[PDB]
């Protein structure tokens, strides 16, 4: 998770969350 | 002073006068019936 | 991208022009974006 | 001028809603406006007065429908995707 490097605000665009979160997986 | 002017220069020496710092009212221009052409490109008039 | 429009902006053309000279505008900006858009739905639905 | 709600905003011919903040960015001594990314206006200086504004877009989401079956019952609840719940009164 600490090594791996990772949607600007913007009109339009929209991203959801995953359903299950990093915590349970 | 530029469209009452007494004289007028020659197309081929064709004039440029430069306006700025001013409140335009370009109404007052295509309300007057005194012009038998008014069109404009890329803009209107009633809008202006 | 202006994809061959006055201006990139649609408040731009649709405060500049009247309603049938703004419409063409419009139009050349509405194709140019709905296929830019198609093209990365289709790339998304390909790396999906 | 007012700040702390969606407003439509004209400055010097440019036109656009959003809601005005006063702006942490600092600006050049006679820069205009900034566009952060992909020529969006972010930000403009006021032309009367001196000041700066940050301009962030307008808030906006999807609504969607939460339901259980109709077969089994009428009641329904509705889930608006990406706003603070504080600011969801309006619409
Ligand atoms: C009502 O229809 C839903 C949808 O298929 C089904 O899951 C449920 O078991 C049904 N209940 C009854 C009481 O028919
Ligand atoms: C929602 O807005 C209120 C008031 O502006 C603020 O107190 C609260 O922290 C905000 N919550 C979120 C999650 O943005």
């Amino acid at each position: 998770f600490n090594k791996v490097t990772l949607a600007q605000k913007f009109n339009g665009l929209t991203v959801l969350p995953p359903l299950l979160t990093d915590e349970m997986i | 002073e530029v469209f009452n002017a007494t004289r007028f220069a020659s197309v081929y020496a064709w004039n440029r006068k430069r306006i700025s710092n001013c409140v335009a009212d370009y109404s007052v221009l295509y309300n007057s019936a005194s012009f038998s052409t008014f069109k404009c490109y890329g803009v209107s008039p009633t809008k202006l | 991208s202006n994809f061959g429009a006055i201006s990139s902006v649609l408040n731009d053309i649709l405060s500049r022009l009247d309603p049938p000279e703004a419409e063409v505008q419009i139009d050349r900006l509405i194709t140019g974006r709905l296929q830019s858009l198609q093209t990365y739905v289709t790339q998304q639905l390909i790396r999906a | 001028l007012v700040k702390n709600k969606c407003v439509n905003f004209n400055f010097n011919g440019l036109t656009g809603t959003g809601v005005l903040t006063e702006s942490n960015k600092k600006f050049l001594p006679f820069q205009q406006f900034g566009r952060d990314i992909a020529d969006t206006t972010d930000a403009v200086r006021d032309p009367q007065t001196l000041e700066i504004l940050d301009i962030t877009p307008c808030s906006f989401g999807g609504v969607s429908v939460i339901t259980p079956g109709t077969n089994t019952s009428n009641q329904v609840a509705v889930l608006y995707q990406d706003v603070n719940c504080t600011e969801v009164p309006v619409a």
